[PDB]
């Protein structure tokens, strides 16, 4: 540092309040921290640094005069009419270039109307009946409990019974 | 979503094996029809549509790019199968299958969408201001739910088709045959739970009814074949069920029916 | 106004999808002795339907293994069939579901580009919107 | 600064999978965990 | 004044307050005669509900509030914050002594100079 | 600092005759600073408000206003009261500057030569 | 923790220590000073343990990556005064 | 709840038009003479509705004034929202000409009844007046300026006198009958504001800040000639939409003539055909029809 | 949220809760914190005798650290220290920002024409300051004597009649004594001729030490 | 030719914190603020009238399961409380904008054999129970696993979600509504797995089950040691209020 | 073993190209919050701290007219004004106001040094006759000397910021008139419960001042004559009294 | 390494001007103010 008494002294150094020093990772692989992984965030280069450095903050919690719509996540959704196989007209949206009204095959009902007539091949279309299921295959054991309710399961002395088998 | 059964097994219900001395117990099923069309849009909500669809647009993930193709086009890298960049002609022949184009040009000249308002719902006051009108059309109103209330040929009051519980059956099995028998297996019903939906203790017959919510899918509800010797049925909404309150069987049961009754509206 | 359709089509299902679910909750709230009321079922109903999808590039984000139990497919309502934005919350958008796997290398670029086209992402998407989809009966 | 770090990932990736295809080829049974980025499933390659 | 020096306050923490006066003084002569403190360090014991060195370390709030609403004319609060500085030391050291004796049984065995 | 108004009475000649046109100076700033429109929830505490003109830190708007409740302390500089305790820190800094250093820069109508763009 | 890693403390007040040393060394001359002082070199091993008896566990405890990055929403809701994610190591 | 209604069409549909008018009378008297009272009001609408063949039927509800103080507004809403329950209808478009307007603007504003009013068309009724709004925005600033103490009382005193010396008129009454009510209860100038000019108890009709909330799609009908309800102010409050004008009518009460009965309906029917779902749907698919074919025309 | 991500109700964010300050908790009004909060040319080097000053090898990591004392005891992490200490920037510069160094009058390095070369500026910000020192001494000398201000305050008047010894506070003169006119030649009413304090030549030094 | 498609594709994934609109003005950005509040003012009574109905639906179902227990149908409970796994069949319809057409076939009989295909679904759904059936030690009575395979399966996720939620708090942080929407969804799982971890500890231990059910402040203490709590939804102060001048946005105000 | 572990060490020599969601959280991204960026909101503005602890107007556009010179930027009035409280020993507000006042005195060098043993007992409020004047003057329009405002008769919001509070500021123009002294005391009571006196206290013939402490004397004296000197300078190196402004007795 | 075909540029305190200005790279040997570093005259947008 040059003081007042130096053989040569310099003019005004810059007050640091303008053009500040960004505290960013040193390129030296020893002077970067541990958790730091090379930032391969692939992104469309935003030119003006007003909109560039903005990415480097996370201000989804800060108060907003606007309404808190979940933004910059839902890409851009083009509505188009989808005429279901039974003509029931829905309306849904997609992000890419979808045309207007899209004719639809292979709907929900058509699949069910497919499984039935295919189950009509084996003739089992009609139904399996509970009260008529005098089939009483079971067993009761002590340390057993349902598994389909895993988050809210309960253990007790539970009767065991086989599932239904549907050929399809 | 109401996903398909991915791999979830179906654990059936089973005849019980220890006779618990079954008592006075009936099992009724509160049949209703899924909404056929969507909630009639309140004009405020349409004024909310021009809000979100504006904001959800001007804050798109990629603002200027008109779509995914319109974005992907700007690099010359396509997404579609056939490799078309100009997204106007991807809209003309979306699928690379020209038979589909045939399957369209017929529709866009012949198709005319159906009318949401059923003329069964152009109700006329000259019919009468009397006890509720005969409302038999299951095509009545496609916005709301349509519940089944049935009056017996016994005392005229209204009831839910209800039958007693045999000894070794559960309460889903009873409710399962409770409809299939009274329709000769001529209905496609769907009981949601494996346990009742409501409960009403009677003092007249001491009887304990277990309501069950089931959804009509298909099948003509042959009524004179029902158990409670019915006079005529009624497919009424959760709302006008208050209209039968005068002729209705049990004030203990009416509100115990409105309280499990769904609605496509929830403005009540 | 696809959401204001979805929202008003979840309440009529969270009504039913609770009717089938109150039992299994009643069994559990009998031994924990917690109170089974609106203040309990709502907490349940949120952990099954609402699932903010994480950016799909973390690996652990794509590995969410809790909202596809045999249960969470039963009490889950139909929210993400009525609007794709409700779908881009729970899962990611039908294309970003693909590109991200190629991003985290779970599928080669060639596996993405061909199978991530505007057409397949259409007929495939409208399978989940219907629930008519291929399974793997013996998952490996 | 940007353009140099976006392109490298594409050469830095092709260095990985090419060399790991070989480092699988050499008989080195390389599960999905021991290697740097776990989410890859080599059987997809 | 009391902790950084590390005097051997041999006063167990249950003595009356009047037996922390010989320590407080050695830092406050030129302010109050020694026999004057024994007029302040007794009115504290008489008027307030505090009696012991352990008390004046556990009731520094209850003590001051007494002084504010009862003392304030005689006892200079200089004494109090001095009285609080020793009572938080005599109590401290007795914890360091009582521990030093309780390891010496468990077999740690360190000399006078530790 | 940039002390400027929203409306500036700028003369202009209509049909060869002078007439006053209330100029909307606000549109002059935003063209100069496209940063103010692009507002994100952190920008009022941003370091450099406009990376073009990093010199610019505040824009003192001076427009006579008739509402009773003036602008809230978020957007008004406190200009009343004893701003210090021990010494009005102006008379201290008023010791260091000299009676011969600038206080004004009046623009020049006709400059002596290309250098003298303003007179100090 | 480890007697190999040392800091250099400069405490600004020279009178604050001189006017105690001149006592601490005048008391211990009359045999009236206690040797359990914090500043004693050979006592520091035991001194910490009289006051904080489980300080081993307070530095040995390994923190789960959940609590080390406390819910960022607790920072916007203001519950936690300011999140410090890198200050994780107990230097005591 | 009254039994007296004039249903115009033969049908009643799911969600018909619920037309309101002035507060007909008070049912303190029997329902028979007040029936005649609302029977003449329909004779202004019996004409307009005929041209507007409304596929949902059309209603007319009578409103009573209150025996008391606050029961003027809360009654009429619950009174209206009941006749929507006795008909099995929610979201009914409403017309309005008089005090039958404020009630809609009292329901569509406040909670607990925002789903009964779907639309709201104003025939000639002003909801706010320039004098009433340019004053209330000061009645909010003076409210602070009366409180805060930095303010100089030379400006405060000047701002208060300029607030009473330019006080608010009652809402101009678009009829003759409630000219009582518009000057009796709703805007009793000796009661609606205590501390004269400074605080106005607008909880009886509606606080103006809430008239800055009603986003129920709102429309104003206006005679081209000298109107009541200046358009300049209303566009400021209720969003920048131009109120369609009745280019033939001279003043109010001439909307209902034969000169306009078609277009005062042929612009109202355009309003009902903005929210009826089957209408907007047919213009929707038939849009995409004419949209798609543009892609089949460009295929060559 | 129970609806599957369809954010449609309560979209408007509720404004956050305010975190108040207890103004009584604050430190007392501090004079030494009143002076150096502003930011000026410089203080003295903190040394007449070089002891106690500060070392040049740590003159970079200061600025408000005159007050006695990281997030922890310390380990300095070798990061943000050796990552901020010698940034990629701050090297191969020539003018590091104004840190704590008693270099030339930077308060007057800003106010001066850049036209003049350096060695002729640092010799002219002093002749400016040399006058600002006389203006300050005269005000101290004139006020303490209750005299209305005078400058240059000639040498017979200076040494205020043997530097009167300040009769042995300071007081204004009564407003009868005040007036704008302050030069002694203009006060009484010598030659009133006027000349500037220094000659500014836009010439550049022709000896560069390197 | 491929890595150039991906280079343009992984551009499509990037979510950037982008500015407010430059065309927004304090004259409309409050109008849209006036609309949204005019909506939750509208939808409230449509939601208040919903959760009030589940206050009734639940009342009927609880009091119908507890009646089945007094009517002596004990074993009927343990088969009626069982989870009804049969999903509403494909026959079950989801409503659309317009009703079904009277006899409509896809494209009126213009049938495409391709677009009617049976095709994939992404991703492959693997669930926390596939480590039980379709894994080794093939459980013959799958939906009736032994309890000890649940005391371990649940103990796997609390050792997995606590690790999934470790990285997803540093590697993918996010704040605001989506944040408190992610923590809630997480904390609801660390709670749901906790009551599972609780019933087992309440099951295999025959001591605690009595003193647990003995009083209230114990469970409300024991539940506080299990991490299970009572999630408090933020109360909507939608009331028209004048926000304090310091709570104004943290950006330059609109135009 | 040797070359596999080498290959295992080649895996660590292999690059790790791993696209990230966004920037790494601690090092490049950062989390903003409302706590970081918030205007200082003093919970109570008695000491009038805005005028001293200045903070820059954070915003970019700073609206400063010329008319904002007249306005006397006093703080907003705080409701539950201390001046009307009564100094009972059980009043919850008072206890809060008792310490907060003694909090402010320690902050301003007063309590332990100038006034050593303050027995804060009574709720003193020295209202000044105030006009919110920006400077001493004459009436502008009327061409008249401003009539000296009368002795304050009642405490009020307008007379809030012209009281004597915990260190607040008052423009000297307002204090130019003698101050009105409102003080309320509670400490005198007939007994520890005002009971068993049996009409005693009535036998005290000075009820308003019946006790040996109830005739009060209000002395005002300014320690900073002629200019505010630092405590740590004047506390030790000089012994001079105070500039006695005012002293009423037998209040 | 030739990451930059462009001639380097930076913003640095120009100690003469006391202003942050551009710094275009250039060989270190050579006169730094030649008759090529003259800027063509221009009338500013100021003045009459």
């Amino acid at each position: 540092v040059l003081n007042k008494w130096a053989a040569v002294t310099k003019s005004a150094p810059p007050a640091a309040g303008l053009r500040p020093l960004a505290r960013t990772v040193s390129p030296n692989p020893k002077l970067r921290p541990a958790d730091y992984k090379v930032p391969y965030v692939l992104r469309t280069f935003i030119k003006d640094r007003h909109s560039s450095e903005m990415q480097h903050i996370e201000n989804r919690g800060m108060y907003r005069e606007e309404l808190a719509i979940e933004r910059s996540r839902f890409p851009r959704m083009q509505k188009t009419l989808t005429i279901q196989t039974d003509g029931s007209l829905n309306e849904r949206e997609f992000e890419f270039a979808v045309p207007p009204v899209v004719m639809l095959f292979q709907d929900r009902l058509s699949a069910h109307r497919q499984r039935q007539v295919a189950l009509a091949k084996i003739g089992k279309l009609k139904r399996v009946k509970s009260w008529e299921t005098s089939v009483r295959g079971k067993e009761s054991l002590n340390p057993v409990c349902n598994a389909l309710v895993f988050p809210y399961c309960v253990p007790k002395k539970m009767l065991v019974r086989p599932r239904i088998v549907d050929p399809l | 979503t109401f996903h398909s059964q991915h791999r979830t097994p179906i654990i059936p219900q089973v005849h019980v094996h220890d006779e618990p001395t079954a008592q006075r117990i009936h099992v009724g099923y509160y049949l209703h029809r899924h909404p056929v069309v969507k909630h009639s849009p309140h004009p405020l909500e349409t004024e909310m549509g021009y809000l979100l669809e504006r904001e959800q647009q001007r804050y798109s993930r990629h603002e200027s790019a008109e779509s995914a193709t319109a974005f992907f086009a700007s690099r010359g890298q396509t997404i579609d199968i056939l490799g078309r960049t100009d997204p106007n002609q991807i809209k003309g022949n979306f699928f690379g299958l020209e038979l589909y184009q045939d399957a369209m040009k017929v529709v866009m000249q012949r198709y005319t969408p159906e009318k949401r308002l059923t003329s069964a719902d152009l109700w006329q006051p000259n019919a009468l201001g009397d006890a509720p009108p005969p409302r038999h059309t299951l095509h009545r109103k496609l916005d709301d739910f349509l519940y089944l209330i049935v009056q017996e040929g016994a005392t005229g009051k209204w009831t839910i088709p209800h039958t007693a519980r045999k000894d070794d059956e559960s309460l889903r099995m009873t409710a399962d045959r409770a409809i299939s028998s009274q329709n000769s297996e001529g209905l496609d019903c769907y009981v949601w739970s494996n346990a009742p939906q409501a409960t009403v203790f009677l003092k007249d017959d001491n009887t304990r009814l277990f309501i069950y919510a089931a959804t009509y899918l298909a099948g003509r509800p042959q009524f004179a074949s029902f158990e409670p010797k019915p006079k005529d049925h009624a497919w009424v909404t959760r709302h006008e069920l208050l209209q039968y309150s005068d002729t209705f069987k049990s004030a203990e049961l009416l509100k115990a029916l409105l309280d499990i009754s769904a609605d496509g509206t929830f403005e009540a | 106004m696809n959401d204001i359709y979805a929202r008003r089509l979840a309440q009529t299902s969270m009504f039913h999808q609770l009717m089938r679910s109150h039992g299994t909750l009643w069994a559990a709230t009998q031994v924990t002795k917690e109170k089974l009321n609106l203040a309990f079922v709502k907490e349940e109903m949120m952990r099954v339907n609402g699932r903010r999808a994480m950016p799909l590039l973390i690996g652990a984000a794509a590995n969410e293994n809790l909202n596809d139990t045999h249960f969470t497919h039963l009490t889950e309502h139909c929210a993400w069939t009525e609007s794709a934005r409700a779908f881009a919350v729970q899962r990611q958008t039908p294309l970003t579901q693909h590109i991200a796997s190629m991003g985290r290398m779970a599928e080669t670029i060639t596996q993405a580009k061909t199978a991530s086209t505007s057409q397949l992402l259409f007929n495939e998407h409208l399978a989940r919107i219907d629930g008519i989809s291929e399974f793997e009966e013996e998952p490996f | 600064h940007f353009k140099k770090v976006q392109d490298t990932f594409w050469s830095n990736r092709k260095v990985l999978v090419n060399r790991i295809k070989s480092m699988h080829n050499q008989g080195t049974l390389q599960s999905a965990k021991d290697l740097p980025i776990k989410t890859i499933n080599i059987k997809a390659f | 004044y009391y902790a950084e020096v590390g005097q051997a306050y041999e006063t167990p923490s249950h003595f009356p307050l009047s037996y922390t006066a010989p320590f407080i003084y050695q830092y406050t002569a030129q302010c109050w005669s020694r026999e004057d403190l024994q007029s302040y360090l007794e009115r504290i014991e008489q008027s307030s509900g505090l009696r012991t060195i352990a008390d004046a370390a556990s009731r520094r709030e209850a003590l001051y509030t007494w002084w504010h609403n009862a003392g304030m004319n005689v006892i200079p609060l200089g004494v109090l914050q001095h009285l609080e500085l020793v009572s938080r030391d005599i109590v401290a050291q007795n914890a360091r002594k009582s521990y030093r004796i309780e390891q010496h049984e468990r077999g740690i065995l360190r000399t006078p100079e530790m | 600092h940039l002390v400027a108004r929203e409306w500036i009475n700028v003369p202009e000649m209509k049909q060869g005759e002078l007439v006053e046109r209330n100029m909307h100076f606000w549109d002059t700033i935003y063209n100069v600073i496209p940063e103010l429109g692009l507002s994100y929830p952190g920008q009022k505490f941003q370091w450099v408000h406009s990376q073009e003109f990093y010199y610019l830190k505040k824009i003192i708007i001076t427009d006579h206003n008739m509402n009773l409740l003036g602008v809230t302390p978020m957007r008004k500089m406190l200009v009343w009261g004893p701003f210090s305790y021990y010494e009005q820190r102006l008379r201290r800094l008023s010791a260091l500057l000299h009676p011969d250093d600038p206080v004004l820069a009046l623009e020049d109508p006709n400059p002596a030569m290309e250098d003298k763009l303003h007179i100090t | 923790i480890n007697p190999s890693y040392k800091w250099l403390d400069v405490e600004p007040d020279i009178q604050k220590v001189y006017r105690s040393r001149c006592m601490r060394a005048a008391l211990q001359a009359r045999g009236k000073a206690s040797m359990m002082v914090a500043g004693n070199v050979h006592y520091r091993a035991e001194l910490d343990h009289v006051t904080e008896p489980h300080w081993r566990e307070r530095v040995m405890r390994v923190p789960k990556a959940t609590e080390r990055f406390q819910d960022p929403n607790y920072f916007t809701r203001g519950l936690v005064p300011s999140l410090r994610p890198l200050s994780r190591y107990s230097y005591e | 709840m009254p039994t007296t209604v004039l249903y115009h069409g033969d049908q009643l549909g799911p969600r018909p038009l619920v037309i309101l008018d002035h507060s007909v009378a008070r049912l303190e008297q029997s329902a028979t003479a007040v029936l005649d009272a609302c029977q003449e009001a329909a004779k202004r609408y019996e004409a307009m509705l005929s041209s507007l063949a409304w596929d949902h039927g059309a209603v007319f509800v009578p409103l009573q004034v209150s025996i008391g103080e606050i029961n003027v507004m809360e009654q009429s809403c619950r009174h209206v929202c009941a006749v929507l329950d006795a008909m099995d209808v929610q979201w009914s478009h409403v017309l309005a000409h008089s005090y039958g307007a404020l009630v809609a603007a009292r329901m569509a504003a406040s909670t607990a009844y925002p789903h009964r009013i779907g639309s709201l068309l104003l025939l000639d009724t002003p909801l706010v007046t320039e004098q009433l709004v340019r004053n209330t925005k000061q009645r909010e600033e003076i409210a602070k300026a009366k409180k805060d103490v930095n303010v100089p009382p030379a400006e405060l005193s000047f701002a208060i006198e300029s607030l009473r010396s330019a006080l608010e008129t009652t809402l101009p009454y678009p009829a003759a009958v409630d000219k009582s009510l518009y000057e009796d209860h709703l805007f009793s100038s000796a009661s609606v504001f205590r501390e004269k000019g400074l605080v106005r108890d607008e909880h009886r009709y509606v606080p103006v800040r809430h008239l800055a909330q009603v986003h129920h799609p709102l429309q104003l009908l206006v005679p081209v000639k000298q109107p009541i309800t200046d358009v300049a102010i209303h566009r400021e409050f209720f969003g920048l939409r131009r109120p369609a004008v009745i280019k033939t009518a001279d003043n109010h009460e001439d909307l209902f003539s034969a000169k306009c009965a078609d277009e005062v309906a042929d612009v109202v029917r355009a309003w009902m055909q903005r929210f009826e779902p089957d209408v907007v749907m047919k213009r929707r698919f038939e849009k995409a029809a004419k949209e798609m074919v543009q892609l089949m025309g460009s295929s060559a | 949220m129970l609806y599957g991500g369809s954010r449609v109700q309560y979209l408007v964010q509720p404004p956050f809760t305010l975190h108040k300050i207890r103004s009584e908790n604050l430190p007392p009004p501090s004079l030494y914190a009143e002076r150096h909060d502003l930011g000026l040319e410089m203080q003295l080097p903190r040394d007449m005798h070089v002891y106690n000053s500060i070392n040049m090898a740590i003159q970079r990591q200061v600025g408000g650290d005159s007050s006695t004392l990281g997030g922890h005891a310390d380990g300095f992490d070798m990061g943000a220290f050796f990552t901020e200490q010698h940034h990629p920037e701050r090297h191969h510069n020539s003018s590091l920002p104004y840190a704590k160094h008693d270099t030339n009058n930077v308060l007057a390095m800003r106010l001066f024409p850049v036209n003049v070369g350096v060695r002729a500026r640092t010799e002219a910000i002093r002749i400016r300051t040399d006058d600002c020192l006389q203006r300050l001494r005269d005000a101290d000398l004139c006020a303490k004597m209750r005299l209305p201000l005078e400058h240059p305050l000639p040498l017979s008047r200076r040494s205020q009649y043997a530097a009167i010894h300040r009769v042995r506070a300071a007081a204004h003169p009564p407003p009868s004594e005040l007036s704008i006119v302050t030069r002694p030649v203009d006060r009484l009413g010598a030659s009133q001729r006027w000349l500037p304090l220094q000659t500014l030549k836009p010439m550049g030094h022709n000896w560069s030490a390197a | 030719n491929e890595e150039k498609w991906a280079q343009a594709a992984m551009e499509y994934i990037h979510e950037k914190n982008h500015v407010n609109d430059a065309r927004k003005r304090q004259q409309d950005v409050d109008q849209e603020r006036s609309i949204a509040n005019a909506y939750d003012r509208y939808s409230a009574v449509s939601e208040a009238k919903f959760d009030e109905r589940l206050s009734r639906l639940i009342a009927r179902m609880s009091e119908a399961l507890e009646e089945m227990r007094n009517l002596g149908l004990e074993e009927a409970l343990e088969e009626a409380v069982l989870l009804n796994s049969e999903q509403p069949p494909g026959h079950y319809r989801r409503p659309s904008l317009t009703p079904p057409l009277a006899g409509y076939e896809p494209g009126f009989g213009l049938d495409v054999p391709q677009l009617r295909s049976q095709q994939a679904e992404y991703p492959p759904l693997r669930r926390p129970t596939d480590w039980l059936e379709f894994g080794e030690g093939g459980a013959d009575d799958f939906p009736y696993v032994d309890t000890h395979k649940i005391e371990d399966l649940t103990a796997k996720h609390e050792a997995q979600l606590e690790e999934q939620h470790g990285v997803l708090r540093e590697a993918a942080p996010l704040t605001g509504v989506e944040g408190e929407g992610w923590e809630a969804y997480v904390a609801l799982h660390r709670k749901a797995l906790a009551r599972q971890h609780l019933i087992m500890d309440l099951h295999n231990d025959p001591e605690l089950r009595d003193k647990y059910n003995a009083d209230e402040a114990f469970r409300a203490a024991e539940w506080e040691r299990r991490g299970m709590g009572a999630l408090s939804i933020e109360a909507p102060l939608e009331r028209d209020l004048e926000l304090h001048y310091a709570q104004v946005p943290a950006y330059e105000a609109f135009r | 073993q040797r070359e596999r572990d080498r290959k295992a060490r080649q895996i660590e020599k292999l690059p790790r190209p791993e696209a990230l969601h966004d920037f790494q959280y601690p090092y490049e991204k950062t989390i903003l919050s409302d706590s970081m960026f918030e205007y200082p909101v003093y919970e109570t503005e008695l000491d009038t701290p805005q005028l001293f602890n200045l903070t820059p107007p954070p915003d970019f556009f700073i609206y400063w007219n010329a008319t904002d010179f007249d306005r006397t930027a006093y703080p907003p009035v705080p409701e539950d004004d201390h001046r009307v409280l009564v100094p009972s020993s059980q009043s919850p507000r008072w206890i809060e106001h008792r310490a907060r006042l003694l909090q402010y005195l320690r902050k301003h060098e007063i309590m332990p040094h100038y006034v050593p043993h303050i027995h804060a007992n009574v709720n003193l409020s020295v209202v000044f006759p105030g006009q919110y004047n920006t400077r001493a003057r004459l009436t502008d329009e009327n061409g008249d000397k401003i009539p000296p405002p009368p002795a304050q008769t009642k405490m009020t919001p307008r007379n809030f910021w012209f009281t004597a509070h915990c260190g607040n500021y008052m423009e000297l123009t307002d204090v130019q008139q003698p101050p009105s002294v409102f003080f309320f005391e509670e400490a005198p009571a007939a007994a520890s419960a005002a009971s068993d006196a049996g009409e005693a206290g009535d036998a005290a013939n000075k009820q308003s001042s019946h006790a040996a402490v109830n005739y009060y004397t209000f002395v005002m004296l300014s320690p900073d004559y002629p200019y505010r000197v630092p405590l740590l300078q004047d506390r030790h190196k000089a012994d001079r009294g105070f500039f006695l402004n005012y002293m009423v007795a037998n209040l | 390494l030739d990451a930059t075909g462009r001639k380097l540029q930076k913003t640095m305190w120009d100690p003469v001007l006391q202003r942050y200005t551009l710094m275009k790279e250039t060989k270190v040997r050579g006169p730094f103010l030649t008759k090529s570093n003259i800027a063509r005259k221009v009338d500013f947008p100021v003045g009459a």
